[PDB]
RNA sequence: AGAGUUAAAUUAUAACUAAGCUGUAAAAAGCCCUAGUUAAAAUAAAAUAACCCACGAAAGUGACUCUAAUAAUCCUGACACACGAUAGCUAGGACCCAAACUGGGAUUAGAUACCCCACUAUGCCUAGCCCUAAACCCAAAUAGUUACAUAACAAAACUAUUCGCCAGAGUACUACUCGCAACUGCCUAAAACUCAAAGGACUUGGCGGUGCUUCACAUCCACCUAGAGGAGCCUGUUCUA
């Protein structure tokens, strides 16, 4: 997990809010959930990745997480 | 504020039915806890008080989770009983 | 239950602080 | 997946400091709780307001607007029929789940063992 | 159950396999005892509360000329016998 | 309750029993009625098979009755219907062919229409919240509304007449004035409607 | 029929118009729904205010202007004043969590105005200033 | 511990637009140098991740980056040494927002409270003090065992090596001492006298302006009808006689 690729990171964000998803959503080894969180926050402040919304480019990438908004 | 506008917490309405769009929005916000957070930030809540809440919530969740698990495990045996009037 | 003990001390202390203010 | 219970409660063996302080012990009970009856809110308020605008405008002559009166009535009828007929079916059908009685019986057939 | 471990030959992939050598050893003894009680004209009571075999057992008992209780076991049945069953009563000499 | 809950109300309508052969579900229904060996309450003295009796007129009759006098209240009703009738026959012959086509002479239709106009749409219930009693707009059942109409009629034509003036006179007056929507009864209806708009915000306090 | 809930990014070629305008050119209806009152302001895409209506402006008074009804009434009014200045479609921005949220929105529709997108921008501090203390000590 | 940095809010401040805004169970007072939108430094505080359970001796620590860095070949040990939440003190700087105090507004019999509005000390930074917390996971440190074995409740029962503590309740986190940058302080800590109990856990009741369900059928609310309470009389009480 590298703060420099916002794509992988932006997978574990909510598209609408920009929240970081929990384990019970992402389904990660505690180790990786942690790596992901830290990488995210780093990216967000170094100015790679937007904070309040998932960057629209990456909207159509593969959906790893278990959440369903639209029902 | 420095982010681009209209990309976030935005829902577009379909075939002009607004009630439905709004419902979808409200579900988005409920799901991410934004609603509870908004509500809880109206007043302040002192740290110990918050610690206590988190702990109570997690207990509550553990219990509900486990009860649910036992329900869905026991669920098979609700079927009509074979041995009736033994 | 136990508070009865605490309450007692509570009172004592209050009354004493009050007194130090007067005296 | 259930949240972890390891290390959480304050116990003679546990090295660290408590995470949970449970108010009442975490032991699955042998019955579930009883479903909370829905808090009611006013009904027909929109149709009411529309009719009230129609009146304020036309100076409260009833002949003037027959549509909003009739539709407010229609709506109050649908709220009465709703109150009557929804009570029973909300009190029986839980959809995918069971009525709390059946759950309790099922749970007494395979109870928790705290003891032994 | 903790007290059963001496009777376990072991555990195969999570299942507990009872040791049959011991089951035979014991069963020989139980049968022996049962028989001698029967020979001595004494009451045998089959007891199970399991509703599959309830019928099977009630049947079995009636065929040996022995008694079965397969149903809900009333509270004081054995301890307070003379109230439940009657003014003076014989109680089972053996219970299976 | 000298009748057990077993006892059904009777159906007095003659037309229902006379012409059965064209309806399946209703044939099945009254088949199940009698064949259920179902007990029937004895038909009340007020209600008749009469082709001439209007249940609304009878209700009104009753609400007018003081003490035990049906005879007196049925008198006053009868006299009032006759009075509306003759008031409209007076208004008919002093008029011209156009207005002779317009004016209504059936006292029954006048009674009904005058009540329909006087019945309130919306209503008020007091609700206690935070130690204060707010008056709140409440939708009303049909029966409640008809009741409010009749009761308002009778209350006015009891209360506000001059003591010299008889009841069927004042009542026929108010029936005809409420026919045309200018009656004081109707003003009461409007007072309610206006009090219900003034308070419309409070419509949120209603939980049902 | 492919219908995306997500709005049309500016840099995109995306072609959708409402009365010939791009998603960006459509006016914005700001709605602040706060516990004692609801305010509405319709504005140009270029941020020139077209119309303003509040529950206070609508002649309710202190407590009454909290309610949903009031909010709806302000909605209708806002939409009238708006359609006068000729705005057919509008993108709603809902600021705040109040009794008047939904109501003022569908009041914007009732009042003869068309809502395309409905956004929530509610201040959510990521922990800036400490809010006032709790009620009933 | 240093040094550097800032996303979301918020605010000085202008620009448009609107007359109101704020505020409650409901109001009032306050403000209209106000409010909505668009722009914005400083200050302060660190959504989500966290349904994680890590670091530190404890107090404590959860925005980002870098530098330095987390004693002991690991038994116990002070009154010695070095630390120690909040509050508080001294001096200098900051001030968004919160807020003891105080002043207004309600509420009330009163209201020196709870509720509303303003605003201060203070919360922040630097330096020095102060040394207290329900500093409580009310469970001492280090090795172990699950044998014997239920007062009660609670977080099951115990061994060994130690150290610190505890001899009815009040009086008493007090009076006197010693020491202390503390001077309304911390620490240490009695007695006369008073009592025959004081305590701990439970049990069954009763009660609860506690929560959740279900009801009330002349019955609480919603509702219907006739009356009483006002008049004269009749008849009974109370007083006065
Ligand atoms: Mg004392
Ligand atoms: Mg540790
Ligand atoms: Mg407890
Ligand atoms: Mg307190
Ligand atoms: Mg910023
Ligand atoms: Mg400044
Ligand atoms: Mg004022
Ligand atoms: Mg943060
Ligand atoms: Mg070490
Ligand atoms: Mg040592
Ligand atoms: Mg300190
Ligand atoms: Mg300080
Ligand atoms: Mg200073
Ligand atoms: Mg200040
Ligand atoms: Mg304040
Ligand atoms: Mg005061
Ligand atoms: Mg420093
Ligand atoms: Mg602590
Ligand atoms: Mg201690
Ligand atoms: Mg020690
Ligand atoms: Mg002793
Ligand atoms: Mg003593
Ligand atoms: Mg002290
Ligand atoms: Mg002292
Ligand atoms: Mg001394
Ligand atoms: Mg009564
Ligand atoms: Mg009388
Ligand atoms: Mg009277
Ligand atoms: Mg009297
Ligand atoms: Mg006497």
């Amino acid at each position: 997990v590298d703060y420099k690729n916002v794509q992988l990171l932006s997978q574990f964000i909510s598209p609408f809010t920009g929240c970081i998803y929990g384990r019970h959503i992402t389904g990660l080894c505690g180790k990786k959930q942690k790596e992901i969180t830290k990488a995210i926050k780093r990216a967000q402040i170094l100015g790679f990745m937007p904070v309040t919304y998932k960057d629209p480019a990456y909207l159509k990438d593969p959906k790893v997480c278990n959440i369903k908004y639209r029902e | 504020a420095n982010h681009l506008k209209f990309i976030a917490r935005t829902v577009m309405v379909q075939e002009g039915n607004v009630e439905g769009a709004y419902r979808t929005l409200n579900r988005i916000l409920t799901m991410d806890g934004l609603i509870e957070d908004i509500k809880r930030r109206r007043y302040y809540e002192k740290p110990c008080r918050r610690r206590q809440r988190e702990s109570y919530e997690t207990c509550r969740r553990i219990y509900n989770m486990e009860m649910a698990r036992k329900i869905n495990f026991l669920m098979r045996k609700n079927r009509a009983d074979p041995w009736q009037g033994c | 239950k136990n508070i009865l003990k605490i309450r007692r001390r509570k009172m004592n202390h209050h009354k004493y602080r009050k007194l130090v203010k007067r005296t | 997946a259930t949240p972890s219970l390891r290390g959480r409660l304050a116990r003679l063996g546990n090295p660290r400091r408590p995470i949970l302080k449970p108010n009442k012990p975490l032991i699955l009970a042998n019955h579930v709780g009883e479903r909370r009856r829905e808090k009611g809110e006013a009904t027909c308020i929109t149709e009411m307001s529309v009719m009230m605008a129609c009146w304020k405008q036309n100076e409260f002559r009833d002949e003037a607007c027959r549509k909003e009166i009739q539709d407010f009535f229609d709506c109050a009828s649908r709220a009465e029929a709703a109150r009557k007929m929804r009570s029973i079916q909300e009190n029986l059908g839980e959809l995918g789940s069971l009525p709390p009685k059946k759950l309790n019986k099922l749970l007494h057939r395979f109870p928790n063992k705290p003891h032994v | 159950h903790r007290f059963m471990e001496p009777y376990l030959f072991g555990s195969r992939l999570g299942q507990d396999i009872i040791d049959l050598e011991q089951t035979a050893a014991h069963l020989q003894l139980a049968l022996n005892f049962t028989a001698h009680v029967a020979y001595r004209e004494g009451i045998i009571l089959f007891v199970s509360r399991h509703r599959q075999f309830a019928h099977l057992i009630e049947t079995t008992a009636r065929d040996c000329g022995e008694y079965a209780h397969t149903r809900y076991f009333k509270g004081g049945l054995l301890t307070n016998a003379p109230l439940l069953l009657g003014p003076g009563v014989r109680l089972p000499d053996l219970i299976i | 309750s000298r009748y057990g809950p077993e006892y059904k109300d009777p159906q007095i309508d003659k037309e229902y029993y006379r012409k059965p052969l064209a309806e399946q579900t209703e044939e099945e229904k009254y088949e199940r009625d009698f064949k259920k060996t179902q007990l029937i309450k004895a038909a009340p003295a007020t209600k008749t098979s009469s082709v001439f009796e209007d249940p609304v007129i009878s209700k009104f009759t009753n609400m007018m009755m003081k003490g035990g006098n049906k005879v007196l209240a049925r008198s006053l009703m009868t006299q009032t219907l006759e009075a509306v009738k003759r008031k409209q026959f007076a208004k008919y012959h002093a008029a011209s062919a156009e207005e002779q086509a317009t004016i209504e002479r059936n006292p029954y239709t006048i009674f009904h229409q005058a009540l329909k106009n006087c019945e309130p749409v919306i209503g008020l219930v007091p609700i206690l919240k935070g130690g204060h009693f707010y008056q709140v707009p409440v939708p009303l059942a049909d029966r409640r509304r008809r009741f409010l109409a009749m009761k308002w009629m009778i209350a006015e034509c009891r209360e506000k007449k001059h003591r010299r003036v008889l009841m069927p006179e004042k009542l026929s007056q108010e029936l005809l004035e409420a026919f045309h929507n200018q009656g004081p009864v109707i003003k009461r209806k409007h007072d309610m409607h206006k009090m219900a708009e003034a308070n419309r915000a409070l419509a949120h306090y209603r939980w049902w | 029929s492919s219908f995306s809930i997500y709005p049309p990014i500016p840099g995109q070629e995306n072609s959708l118009r409402w009365a010939g305008k791009k998603f960006e050119e459509i006016p914005i209806a700001h709605i602040k729904a706060s516990y004692n009152n609801t305010q509405i302001q319709v504005v140009s895409a270029a941020h020139q205010p077209l119309a303003h209506a509040s529950c206070g402006t609508e002649g309710f008074r202190n407590a009454k202007k909290g309610t949903g009804i009031a909010a709806q009434t302000a909605g209708i009014a806002a939409a009238a004043k708006a359609t006068g200045k000729g705005v057919t479609h509008v993108r709603v921005v809902v600021k705040g969590l109040g009794p008047g949220r939904l109501s003022a929105i569908k009041g914007l529709t009732m009042g003869g105005l068309e809502v395309i997108s409905i956004t929530d921008n509610t201040p959510i501090p990521h922990n800036g200033c400490r809010p006032r203390k709790a009620r009933r000590l």
